[PDB]
């Protein structure tokens, strides 16, 4: 998105368009002699790292919640340390092609 | 105040005061019956109702690894006009310090 605003810049737009119009089909004919797609195994996370999410419902989230008990207005700390949470877990399916 | 009934018409009793005596005494209001007064309430209501307090999270506790204490304005025998305290809300905490 650099490049495109320098060509529009520096030699107007009918370039930027054509600079398009030649890259686009560039890349989809690079994709087609390699293909692209999905999985089982991308799916499924890994049972150890399984075991490691399940041991944080119940020693940061159950404490927490025996908070939410008379605690009413902590929701947005609610959401902090379920992003906490959320975060760490994305981490793991990262490690896939 | 419970309530108190004839036993000639077993309806409910009225309290009636005559400072003939200085006494009181509850009254039937529908033949014409009378007895003296053993309680001394007339009325009892009980009227009704038979957390909102500022909390902060950057400070150790004693027992659980929190940043939890809820503060409120107390006066306590051995302390003197505005003091503050520190007990977590964990139930862990038990316990009450100074600063
Ligand atoms: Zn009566
Ligand atoms: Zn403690």
């Amino acid at each position: 998105n650099g490049i495109v605003t320098g060509i529009m810049v520096e030699k107007g737009p009918k370039e930027a368009l054509a600079f398009f119009d030649s890259l686009q089909p560039l890349l989809m004919e690079h994709l087609d002699p390699q293909g692209f797609s999905l999985s089982l195994e991308d799916l499924s996370m890994s049972r150890e790292d399984m075991g490691v999410i399940h041991n944080l419902i119940v020693r940061e989230i159950s404490p927490m919640v025996s908070r939410l008990r008379l605690s009413y207005e902590d929701e947005l700390q609610l959401e902090n340390s379920i992003q906490k949470v959320k975060e760490v877990a994305a981490n793991f399916m990262l490690k896939s092609y | 105040s419970t309530m108190k009934f004839c036993r000639e018409c077993n309806n409910i009793l009225y309290p009636k005061e005559d400072r003939e005596q200085s006494i009181l005494l509850y009254a039937c209001r529908n033949c014409d019956h009378q007895e003296a007064a053993d309680d001394n309430c007339v009325y009892r209501n009980e009227v009704h109702h038979s957390p909102t307090l500022p909390r902060t999270k950057a400070v150790r506790c004693a027992k659980c690894q929190h940043g939890e204490a809820v503060f409120f304005q107390a006066t306590a025998r051995g302390e003197e006009g505005m003091t503050l305290f520190f007990v977590c809300c964990n139930p862990n905490c038990g316990h009450r310090w100074r600063e």
